């Protein structure tokens, strides 16, 4: 079992800048390689990283753009530089010995967004919504919902805590965010999710219901901040 | 003739910082065709004959990964070694590796093997059967059963029963000129008064090719394995090899005594006798 | 050469039935054989692997494959289906008779598989929830068979049902 | 356990007074691989001195040739200096012109 | 040519 470090994990940043991705293993190990994916798609490996020389690239792949760096066998860098739109995906340090039957392991990803103008990131606002009645005496239940709305880019993380204690069970958030102006190039984004529980534990009145919504921004070493934050409201 | 192709390869750690040595170099019968230096600047498999020089660029970065997947491997073998014996960090120990294969006259496969030492010391070997292996101790167990759950003993038959034996008759083709030579030894015999009552005679071979040569010395066409310095076969610097035998004689008796070069490019064995 | 098709984009299914993600490979020499799950914001995790011998391989949570030379297969299975299953599934190949020393696995470009939940107690209906601060739109407890209106895909939740927003 | 090196200090080609040649040392059945070798002349050590790559023999022990290019005369004594782990102080072996 | 497959010990 070998563990694969990935730091950063979700990075934004401009056209013309350069991200250094770093990939570290807990123990020592053959073979590392540089594989990049878009969310739901094939891998394209980059290139392969050797030990004490420069890396072996993949048709497609250049150094001057990707520089890749492996001092020791257990810690390794990719580069991206001059950063565009495309370049925008999921980098991959994958890692495993040169055995037949050996195994090859993969990481946790980074997630890299590449934009034009850095002043269109926009945080989410967050506005829960209350059960009907129609829907109590129907089915003894409520269903709360959480609408995170007029947020850029489109990487947030939603969840309930039920006073004050997160619950995955009962909960569901959407597959993906929605685009509230469909016919733009890049328009804001908009999620949503659901919390479902007994009647008579909403209309307990000294019960606590809260949405949480994590937005990865920007950072503080960046130029309101649109920072990366947490959005929250109440009922 | 009958042939062989082996690759040597030899890493040592280096405690602390910056990275350990590793050299790898491939030998058909006693002539060097390659070799990898960790060392070196290129950090590519380089040629060390001019018959390799010929082939493609595929051919040296194909060699030129596989070299690195070695080195990379004994690396990572030198600290799992260094955890199964229970030793520190701040010591220097050597892994070396041998493997390769050997063909008939008629060109097939005639053995193939695969040797691993540490610290100078048989540590694992696959057998002549190449279905099985010999391990020296519990730590070399302890490989043989990952080992043979990876299934690294059929992998390693079908690379020396095929892929090894078909390189190893492109290289004897392509270097035939070189290879599939056999330079004779060039002998003569010098004589030194060493006492009053005794002289040495030294049998000298020179300028052979292969290296394998047999010297004796015969006293009465008896065998004379006492009374006689023999050293080692050593090489010229041109691709040849050198010997030579000596024995103390009882001055006088010069015509007793016989020395017997046998030798592949010798149709018949040579029988040399001090003439003044 | 090396390479393996998984000709099959989406496969679905419903909860506890037979799922199958297919895969054939074509090799020049003799193959070894791979699986890998990938579930949202993660890397690519191992399932299983033929190298030789017994051509029924299992592995976790009941997932298997069968090493079929003559159609040229390597097809993932299991017998009944979790949701949690609902993944990225890759196929992979090694040439184990290649001398190119390219080492990585060659992969397929992925099967996207969907087990869908069970309804036992279908009952659609329509409500309107009001913020405690406007107004939305809920379409819930249904089966699972205009630029300014939004509307949300399904979702479940764990007692089990469907949703969608408005 | 440590082996400690052959050294065998001869020339490529018959000796010729005035005439070119090359100068060999060639170390082996030694371990670990770690080893100096220079070729000496009169005592003090000559620039350009090449080696063969590291190899091995089938008890696992290393073996190397050194070499330089050389013009050797009557008065000129050439040897070859070696240190190793085994070794306490260096080993000197002068080149015997009929060995 | 080089053996491919090389696995650690």
């Amino acid at each position: 079992s070998a563990v694969i470090s990935q730091k950063p994990s979700r990075d934004i940043k401009q056209r013309g800048t350069s991200l250094t991705i770093q990939c570290q293993v807990d123990s020592q190990v053959t073979m590392m390689f540089w594989y990049r994916q878009q969310p739901g798609q094939s891998l394209t490996l980059i290139a392969t990283a050797n030990q004490g020389s420069e890396a072996t690239y993949e048709s497609g792949f250049v150094i001057d753009k990707f520089p890749i760096s492996r001092p020791n066998l257990t810690f390794s860098t990719l580069t991206v530089s001059n950063m565009s739109p495309e370049d925008s995906s999921i980098y991959l340090c994958s890692v495993g010995g040169s055995g037949g039957a050996d195994t090859q392991y993969f990481g946790p990803g980074t997630r890299l967004t590449v934009l034009e103008d850095l002043k269109n990131v926009f945080p989410p606002e967050v506005a829960v919504f209350e059960p009907s009645e129609a829907e109590i005496s129907h089915t003894q239940k409520a269903t709360l919902v959480c609408l995170a709305t007029g947020f850029y880019p489109d990487h947030v993380e939603l969840s309930w805590w039920v006073n004050g204690k997160e619950v995955h069970s009962g909960v569901c958030t959407d597959p993906q965010p929605l685009k509230e102006q469909p016919a733009l190039n890049d328009s804001r984004y908009a999620l949503s999710s659901r919390l479902r529980v007994s009647a008579t534990f909403w209309q307990d009145p000294r019960n606590h219901f809260r949405c949480q919504v994590q937005f990865y921004g920007l950072s503080e070493n960046d130029e309101a901040k649109p920072v990366t934050q947490i959005v929250s409201a109440e009922a | 003739g009958s042939h062989s192709m082996r690759y040597f390869f030899t890493s040592v750690s280096r405690p602390g910082r910056g990275e350990p040595r590793f050299i790898a170099v491939g030998y058909v019968d006693d002539t060097q065709f390659v070799r990898f230096d960790s060392d070196a600047a290129s950090q590519r498999m380089e040629p060390r004959a001019p018959w390799i020089e010929q082939e493609g660029p595929e051919y040296w970065d194909g060699e030129t990964r596989k070299v690195k997947a070695h080195s990379q491997t004994h690396r990572v073998d030198l600290g799992t070694l260094r955890g199964y014996y229970n030793q520190s960090e701040a010591g220097s120990h050597t892994v070396q590796r041998m493997y390769g294969c050997d063909v008939g006259s008629d060109w097939r496969f005639l053995r193939g093997y695969h040797q691993y030492a540490y610290d100078g010391k048989d540590y694992i070997a696959l057998k002549e059967d190449l279905r099985s292996w010999t391990a020296a101790d519990m730590a070399a167990q302890t490989t043989k059963h990952k080992w043979e759950a990876a299934h690294v003993a059929e992998q390693l038959r079908a690379y020396l029963e095929g892929t090894c034996v078909e390189w190893l008759r492109r290289y004897l083709e392509n270097g035939k000129e070189t290879l599939q030579r056999t330079d004779a030894p060039k002998t003569h015999m010098t004589h030194h008064a060493v006492s009053d009552h005794e002289a040495t005679l030294r049998c000298w071979a020179l300028s052979f090719y292969p290296a394998e040569i047999t010297l004796t010395w015969q006293r009465d066409g008896e065998d004379q394995t006492q009374d006689t310095e023999l050293v080692e076969t050593r090489p010229a610097g041109d691709g040849t090899f050198q010997k030579w035998a000596a024995v103390v004689v009882p001055s006088g008796q010069e015509q007793r005594y016989t020395c017997h070069v046998q030798h592949e490019g010798l149709p018949k064995p040579l029988t040399l006798r001090w003439e003044p | 050469a090396q390479s393996v098709a998984q000709p099959e984009d989406q496969v679905n299914v419903a909860e506890g039935n037979p799922l199958t993600v297919k895969c054939t490979y074509s090799v020049s020499g003799n193959p070894y054989l791979f699986w890998y799950v990938q579930y949202p914001n993660r890397g690519l995790q191992f399932l299983l692997k033929y190298i030789t011998g017994d051509n029924l391989v299992k592995g976790s949570y009941g997932f298997e494959a069968e090493f079929n030379k003559s159609q040229t297969s390597f097809h993932l299975k299991k017998p009944s289906a979790l949701v949690s299953d609902s993944a990225l599934y890759f196929c992979a190949v090694r040439d184990i008779n290649s001398g190119a020393g390219s080492y990585q696995l060659t992969f397929g470009k992925g099967t996207k598989l969907s087990v869908i939940p069970n309804i036992q107690n279908p009952d659609p209906a329509v409500y309107q929830l009001r913020d405690s601060d406007k107004s939305v739109c809920l379409f819930t407890d249904f089966d699972s068979q205009d630029s300014d209106v939004y509307i949300t895909d399904k979702c479940v939740l764990d007692f089990k049902s469907n949703s969608a927003v408005a | 356990i440590q082996r400690t090196p052959k050294i065998q200090v001869y020339s490529r080609h018959p000796a010729e007074n005035g005439k070119s040649n090359f100068l060999n040392c060639y170390v082996s059945g030694f371990h670990p691989s770690d080893i100096e070798v220079d070729l000496l002349k009169n005592g003090e050590r000559i620039e350009k001195v090449e080696h063969s790559d590291l190899s091995f023999s089938k008890d696992w022990s290393f073996y190397l040739l050194y070499y330089t290019e050389f013009t050797p005369t009557e008065k000129d004594e050439y040897a070859c200096r070696v240190n190793h782990v085994t070794l306490s102080q260096p080993k000197i072996v002068k080149w015997d012109r009929d060995m | 040519s080089l053996l491919m497959w090389i696995t650690q010990v």
